[PDB]
């Protein structure tokens, strides 16, 4: 595919809030995987053999740790970004005066309005050079070149990301005909519980 | 609302006509009484039906051919071309089981560039090219040297000439006018007066002042340009045609005893008449109006006015009293009205679209255009016979029969597919006759269904006429036209139709 | 409004089982639909036409029935037998060409001659409920034999020689072969243009006022008095519609003989005599409503930009200031009111129909001078049908090389008026603000414009326009008793809304009871 | 509290299905969970191996005339050594050592990859596309050469896709909307202000239209495979397994093409109220939404397109042009028309209506299982989002929170 998204918000209110995000989105393509018959790899069928027929929570943990909780049935590769930049309104508007000071910037500056420059920036997937190019930019409150935009998403085939995935528990992926398959799968189920009531915030 | 769908009506059908004793039919027919107009019903494509008979009698269709019998075909032609070379035949039985071909042109040789498309009948009344005709590939031998430029061409049979006779005319005349007016003007006064004097003093005063600005502008421009380009001269032959495969058939199969429904689907798959005469050429036409017009207008008035007075003895006493009194009253208008209608005929898609376009054309597009034009030409002048005039005794039995019928059939058809049926567009549309159902080719500029949306608050109404009136008795047989289908006065009325408003005749 | 509620998507049960088609050992059923999902709502999960295996019981014959002309194996094309071993493959088995080692059969060297290049799509058949194309209704290849050509005015393609000096023209597509079931087909350059665009500004201001002094002394006093307004109107108006109507060919289909396509004639073998409204309605579906015949070939481009603007502005002031003396006192009061407003819209509509990609998105940007030409010539490579004349799929019938089909003829009459009856996109609820009601398969949308949003178009993102109504459909036919039966409707559907128009068609419709 | 997802128990095992040696369960989802309680991504089915305790019947028949393929298609045999791989593998041609026979008639004739793709798998949730289940490499023998429009190119129409017409469409629409008042008047008196934009544009191109064939038309050996496995007995985590694997839906019908769309939304406005009834009023707002996206074309040519959309810079045409031909390379199926994948479930394949019925019921149930219906209301008129095995809800008004809770 090649889908991309961008979006710009800023709002702000008084009876007061001040708030504003900036997003984009490169979905690149999407992956969809076999339900059935799935060819599971001969270090995975050894560990399946490696699991005791009864329920040794240490060791399953050890194979949840080490293959997964869950596989991604299906997701969606590329890239995201997305900045946060959020104001005092009322130096703001004496700082610099309004947003056209800052947008005639991005579709001439004055150095005290620095709140908006000093973006929070969050960058996933993409080879990196690109992005730290794109925030050693930034950084210096100077909205990339559509060049460097352009360099960073031809890059993203370089080192893609899933966007978003349907995740799977990977007792399903336990080979049916596997010697006891079944009350394998079910210790399975319980070493994830374990996992989750385990490690939690809760205790 | 101002519309109403027309659906579409026609007759109760004809009777039935006698069984053909050769075809084995019978035949009958509806005439179309009114078109569906503004997304009325359409009527059923059958105004045509057909019956099957006995063969009650035999008919003498069996033309005798001396020559050669194309299987397939049926077509009739002369030994000579056995053997030929050439598809003479439409199927190769002329050149099936041959001991020895004599190629009579070694030559390569092209067709004359859009050659078969006057080979097809056009229906004169809507100025359309139908099926073919005429058979524009055979030969008949031929391979005598004909050329254009470099390239040599074979001429068809049925072609007398075509010749490159070239020629180009083109027209620009532009009108610019303007005009503008101002009057402005000042009227002012003032007035004062004093007493002075125990004492006593008194005042008046009075200011008046009006003001008036009016400014008109017009401005107007016409621009017209026309480009006619010749290219060359065409001239079927007077005698002897070689009709096509399909034309042939479909008169063969045309019914003896006359049932106008069969004449028209004649008429509908191969139009009316047949070029005997043709100039093929390329047309550019260009034509921009503009006016604009500008109105400032400006009111302005003032009044003071002043009464002061002061009696003295101290002490004193007095009264004293003011008025300003101010109006402004301005107006602007504005308006443009443009109106820009390109045709263009001829060439290719590149350079017609480029011309097409709303400027105009650099003249090295002109000459691309004009290089176009020659491989695929317009028609530009025509000359035309009626189609009666192909259906011949060397071809078809009975043909004086089938002849005299398709005159009968070519005065209804005249009648029938006239647009004076349909209902008046508004906005000076035209209504179109479109098979059954009547289309308003509106203006741009005026828009919808019947041309019933337009912005211009007033458009000159074209006459139109009425369906002139049935033929009046002999003793001097007579018609009449009316101008009612679209009386030229409203919204500022354009030209009356045309005359003939009463035409007259021998009975 | 508000959007209405959604609604469930709802089918019928299952009619009664066909009985087993001897030569097809197949089994049908329809459902109908009796709603689809208006807004939101569950799409129905299961389709309106279903089919099975069987098996008849009785053997049939059809195979053998035509056999007098050459009747292939795999398909229902009964052919004159010249066809045979005429050197091109006149049904897709090619059962006429097998072992035709009497080559001496064959009709002509044509091939040199590629069929038309798009003449497949005035082939298709034409669906008017969705304005969509369908399967093939003509046989788009079949020639019966024929070489009849076509001249491509176009061909001139250049070309250069490096190994000479020359600059020359190529002549590959000179010619195209003609399928049958052309009657017609023309190549001709026309263009026409039209351009409209019209100003109207008003701008229209009046200010009054007055003064009113007075003084008395006797001890003084002093008054002023003062009213005073400003009131400023001004509208603009801007439109501009330009077309561009380029033809490059006109095509007539056939009227007699009419070779049907292979899916079609067997399609068509397959439905019974007996009026089964599940199969005809399937056959409807699948070869479409409509079939066309009348051509023309081009490349169309519309251009639209309405603006509208206004402003009003005004102010209004009274006020009295006094002062007197005995001590000396001064008074002033008064009022003063202002008000403004603005308005625009900018609404502008380019489309294009032709002929590449590139160039038909370039010159619904920038209409100029290069994009014309550039996209001229594109529609020398890829012209699209521009207009074409179409009738009932039934009347195609009555012209086939397939004799007299009345009855089957008939009912695909009375299943088409059926069709056209349970799949109208009146069943598609309101749209709103002008939007487009579509309904496909068993579901239904509103194509919204970009000034309207929402399920049903709902919420203009401006206050509101004038939006003109649409009719819901006609009510069923009365259960007459006279002679005449009566349909009923009304332009509700919505309603035409803040001032905007009726729709114009018919309020009642009457046919023979 | 938010409410961590909720599952039934499991049903009871099937009986042990023979030839695919398996009992099955299912368990529905009670409750999708909501609000950040946890996901349900547990299985909504099971199965287990089981001995078969009584005879399989085969799957195998004879075809009788026709071929049979290692892939088990049957072709008839007028496509023996026709040498277009009309079983997927060469089985109709490997045998042959002479008379390759082959159509095309050696005339220059390419592949077309929009041809190959047509027909796409739909899964209704999402509307994403999915593999075509049709082989579109199986040509029948035929050739059937159709232009490329934007090129000069020739490629052989495969037999599924009964057309493939580049009829070409360009549309861009624009909207704007701009607005503004000052208003300063029971004893009422007002400063409201307001400063209101609305921009809308999307433009559409088309590059071209197929229609798959609704008759005798030829699918892919794993296709057919699967529904092979298809347990007979209505086992719904198995049909949801199949259905997610190759959609609910399949395109009969499919726009090819490419879109770009903007969005620039603002409202500045104030209001100040004062009198007195028979009043302090003061707000303020500013909103300010920018939405930019472009669907199709290759990347290097529609993200240097989407930014020159987003700067307000004046496009350079050949920019635009450059992306809209690009779409030739990288088409999006921008609309399409769908059917449900059971009137793929060849008719005469052994318990065929069985299936199909089984697969109808399987997409009722996997419609209103991942259906936001059994799934909490939102707080403040906000629409629920059925995002993944959890609700979360989202307001277009003013209030806020993954509840609407607040504003």
């Amino acid at each position: 595919e090649t889908k991309g998204e961008k979006n710009f918000r800023t709002e702000h209110y008084e009876e007061e809030k001040m708030f504003l995000h900036v997003k984009g989105e490169i979905h690149l393509g999407r992956f969809v995987m076999r339900n059935r018959d799935v060819v599971l790899t001969t270090t995975f069928v050894d560990d399946i053999k490696a699991l005791p027929t009864t329920y040794e929570k240490g060791e399953y943990f050890a194979f949840l740790e080490t293959y997964g909780t869950h596989y991604s049935s299906s997701g969606s590769l590329g890239g995201l970004y997305e900045l946060i930049y959020v104001l005092d309104k009322a130096s703001m508007k004496r700082k610099g005066v309004e947003l056209k000071d800052i947008k005639r910037c991005l579709g001439v500056n004055i150095t005290s309005e620095n709140l908006i420059d000093d973006v929070v920036s969050l960058i996933r997937g993409g080879t990196r050079k690109y992005a730290f190019e794109l925030k050693e930019k930034l950084l210096r409150g100077t909205v990339i070149d559509v060049t460097d935009f352009v360099n960073w998403a031809s890059s993203i085939n370089d080192a893609p990301v899933l966007i978003s995935q349907k995740l799977s528990p990977i007792y399903n992926l336990v080979p049916v005909k596997m010697k006891n398959a079944h009350l394998k799968k079910q210790n399975l189920e319980r070493a994830i519980e374990d996992y989750i009531n385990e490690f939690s915030v809760r205790k | 609302v101002t519309l109403m769908p027309i659906d579409c009506e026609l007759s109760s059908w004809s009777s039935w006509t006698t069984c053909d004793p050769c075809q084995k039919k019978r035949y009958r027919y509806a005439y179309l009484l009114q078109p569906s107009q503004f997304h009325g019903e359409p009527c059923n494509f059958s105004d045509k039906e057909v019956e099957d008979c006995v063969t009650n009698r035999p008919c003498r269709s069996q033309v005798r051919c001396e020559g050669f019998v194309c299987a397939q075909t049926g077509r009739c032609v002369n030994r000579r071309l056995l053997c030929n070379g050439d598809n003479d035949c439409g199927d190769q039985s002329d050149e099936a089981n041959c001991r020895r071909i004599y190629k009579k042109c070694q030559h390569e040789m092209d067709q004359y560039w859009g050659i078969g498309s006057l080979a097809s009948g056009i229906n004169l009344f809507t100025n359309s090219f139908e099926g073919p005709v005429l058979d524009h590939r055979y030969y008949a031998g031929g391979c005598s040297p004909h050329y254009i430029l470099n390239t040599r061409f074979r001429k068809p049979y049925n072609v007398e000439s075509y010749t490159p006779q070239t020629q180009g005319k083109y027209e620009f005349i532009l009108k610019e006018y303007e005009s503008y007016s101002d009057f402005e003007r000042n009227v002012t006064e003032k007035m004062a007066s004093k007493s002075g004097f125990i004492s006593s003093q008194s005042d008046r005063g009075k200011h008046y002042i009006r003001r008036t600005k009016r400014f008109s502008h017009t401005k107007s421009v016409f621009l017209h340009a026309r480009s006619d380009l010749e290219v060359a001269h065409y001239k079927l032959k007077p005698r002897s045609l070689m009709l096509h495969y399909e034309f042939l058939q479909r008169v063969k199969r045309l019914p003896l005893e006359y049932s106008y429904g069969e004449y028209r689907d004649l008429f509908r798959d191969f139009g009316t008449h047949y070029i005997t005469e043709a100039v093929l050429g390329g047309i550019y036409e260009y034509t921009l109006v503009m006016n604009k017009e500008a109105m400032e207008r400006g009111d302005y008035t003032l009044n003071n006015v002043h009464a002061c007075a002061k009696n003295d003895f101290g002490v004193s006493v007095g009264k004293c009293r003011g008025i300003l009194n101010e109006i402004k009253d301005r107006n602007k208008r504005d308006t443009m009205v443009e109106d820009l209608v390109v045709l263009v005929r001829g060439g290719a898609s590149e350079h017609i679209t480029t011309l097409a376009y709303q400027e105009l054309p650099t003249a090295d597009l002109m000459q691309e255009w004009g290089d176009a034009v020659q491989y695929n030409p317009a028609i530009i002048k025509v000359k035309v016979e009626p189609l009666y005039e192909l259906v011949t005794a060397t071809d078809f039995a009975y043909s004086s029969t089938v002849r005299q019928n398709m005159k009968q059939a070519l005065e209804e058809f005249q009648k029938e597919v006239s647009s004076c049926h349909c209902a008046p567009c508004q906005g000076n549309g035209v209504p179109v006759l479109k098979g059954s159902r009547c289309d308003c080719i509106c203006p741009v500029g005026s828009q919808g269904l019947a041309c019933e949306v337009s912005y211009r608050k007033n458009t000159p109404i074209d006459g139109k006429w009425n369906c002139w009136s049935n033929w009046s008795s002999c003793s001097g047989r007579r018609k009449t036209r009316q101008r009612q289908c679209n009386n030229p006065p409203p919204q500022n009325g354009g030209s009356p139709c045309s005359g003939p408003a009463s035409e007259t005749l021998d009975c | 409004a508000a959007t209405p509620a959604a609604v469930t998507c709802q089918l019928s049960n299952w009619s009664e089982w066909t009985d087993c088609f001897p030569c097809q050992d197949k089994k049908y059923r329809h459902r109908s639909l009796l709603q689809p999902n208006k807004f939101g709502g569950t799409i129905c999960s299961g389709d309106i036409w279903d089919q099975a295996s069987c098996s008849s019981s009785t053997t049939c014959v059809r195979q053998a029935q035509c056999g007098q002309d050459f009747q292939c194996k795999e398909t229902g094309r009964c052919l004159k037998r010249h066809l045979v071993c005429n050197g091109d493959q006149d049904c897709l088995d090619g059962s006429d060409e097998d072992d035709c080692e009497d080559v001496r059969a064959i009709d002509e060297d044509c091939s040199q001659y590629e069929p038309i290049p798009g003449s497949q799509k005035a082939a298709l058949g034409y669906n008017i409920l969705t304005q969509e194309d369908a399967q093939s209704v003509y046989d788009a290849s079949y020639y019966g034999g024929q070489c009849e050509t076509v001249y491509n005015g176009e061909w001139r393609e250049l070309r250069y020689d490096s190994t000479c000096e020359r600059l020359y023209y190529g002549d590959d597509e000179k010619y195209f072969r003609k399928p049958y079931n052309f009657l017609k087909y023309h190549f001709e350059a026309l263009a026409d243009t039209g351009i409209s665009s019209e100003f109207y500004d008003n701008a229209n201001d009046l200010l009054s006022k007055v003064k009113k002094d007075k003084s008395d002394s006797f001890h003084s006093q002093d008054t002023s008095f003062l009213n005073e307004l400003n009131k400023y109107n001004e509208k603009k108006f801007i439109f501009t519609r330009i077309f561009t109507k380029v033809q490059t060919a006109h095509f007539k289909m056939r009227k007699d003989d009419i070779m049907l396509d292979e899916g079609m004639l067997q399609s068509l073998m397959e439905l019974p005599d007996q009026y089964n409204y599940g199969m005809y309605a399937k056959f409807i579906n699948d070869y479409g409503t409509h079939y066309i015949t009348s051509g023309s070939m081009g490349g169309i481009y519309e251009y639209i930009l309405v603006i509208d603007k206004a402003k009003m502005e005004s102010l209004g002031i009274t006020s009295r200031d006094i002062t007197t003396c005995f001590h000396c006192k001064k008074f002033g009061g008064g009022k003063t009111e202002r008000a403004r407003k603005a308005m625009a819209v900018e609404d502008i509509i380019s489309r294009v129909r032709g002929g590449s990609s590139g160039w038909s998105g370039g010159l619904a940007q920038n209409r100029s001078t290069i994009t014309y030409r550039s996209w001229g010539r594109s529609l020398k490579y890829n012209p699209v049908v521009i207009d074409f004349e179409m009738q009932p799929i039934h009347e195609v019938l009555r012209h086939t090389s397939l004799g007299p089909l009345e009855a089957k003829r008939q009912n695909l009459r009375r299943a088409l008026d059926q069709y056209l009856m349970e799949f109208n996109a009146c069943r598609c609820g309101p749209c709103f603000n002008n939007g487009v009601p579509i309904l496909e398969g068993t579901s239904c949308r509103c194509q919204c414009r970009l000034g309207s949003l929402g399920a049903a178009c709902e919420q203009t993102q401006t206050e509101g326009a004038k939006a003109d109504g649409s009719w819901s459909c006609w009510s069923s036919w009365s259960v007459c008793r006279a002679g005449i039966q009566e349909r009923r409707r009304e332009c509700d559907n919505p309603a035409p809304q803040n001032g905007g128009a009726s729709c114009p068609g018919r309020k009642v419709q009457t046919q023979a009871c | 509290s938010h409410i961590d997802c909720r599952m039934s128990p499991w049903s009871e095992w099937s009986q042990c299905d023979p030839c695919l040696r398996q009992m099955f369960r299912s368990r529905s989802i009670e409750v999708f969970g909501q609000f950040n309680g946890k996901r349900c991504t547990d299985a909504v089915g099971d199965r287990r191996q089981c001995v078969p305790t009584e005879p399989c019947e085969d799957a195998e028949d004879d075809c009788g005339n026709d071929f049979q393929c290692s892939t088990g298609r049957c072709i008839k045999m007028r496509l023996r050594c026709n040498g277009d791989n009309d079983c997927g593998d060469f089985s109709d041609e490997d045998d042959c050592e002479s008379e390759p026979r082959p159509p095309c008639r050696d005339r220059v004739v390419e592949e077309s990859e929009l041809a190959r793709t047509a027909g796409y798998g739909i899964n209704i949730l999402g509307m994403d596309p999915l593999s075509t289940p049709f082989d579109n490499e199986f040509y029948n023998g035929l050739c059937n050469r159709d232009r490329d429009g934007n090129t000069l190119t020739y490629y052989r129409r495969p037999w599924n896709v009964a057309s493939l017409i580049y009829e070409t469409k360009g549309e861009k629409n624009f909207r704007t909307e701009h607005y503004e008042e000052q208003i300063e008047a029971l004893f009422l008196s007002y400063s409201s202000k307001k400063e209101k934009m609305f921009l809308h544009v999307k433009g559409e191109i088309h590059l071209g239209r197929f229609v798959m064939r609704n008759r005798d038309v030829v699918l892919t050996t794993t296709f057919v495979d699967d529904i092979k496995a298809l347990p007979t007995t209505y086992e719904k985590g198995e049909y949801f397994a199949f259905l997610e694997t190759y959609g609910t839906h399949y395109s009969s019908s499919g726009s090819l093409g490419g879109l770009y769309e903007l969005i620039y939304v603002l409202d500045k406005a104030s209001m100040k109220r004062k009198g007195v009834e028979l009043v302090n009023i003061t707000s303020e707002n500013l909103i300010d939404d920018v939405v930019s996206l472009i669907r199709g074309g290759t990347r290097k040519y529609a993200f240097e397109l989407k930014e020159k959309l987003l700067r307000g810079t004046v496009i350079d045409v050949t920019d635009f042009v450059n992306w809209a031909s690009s779409i030739n390379d990288a088409p999006v199926l921008i609309s399409q028309k769908l059917s449900p994948i059971y009137n793929l479930v060849p008719v005469k394949m052994k318990n065929a209506h069985l299936k199909k019925q089984n697969l109808e019921r399987a997409i009722e149930d996997y419609i209103n299982e991942f259906s936001v219906r059994k799934c909490h209301t939102c707080q403040n008129g906000g629409t629920v989002i059925l995002m993944d095995g959890k609700c979360l809800c989202a307001c277009p008004f003013k209030f806020e929170g993954i509840a609407c809770e607040i504003s």
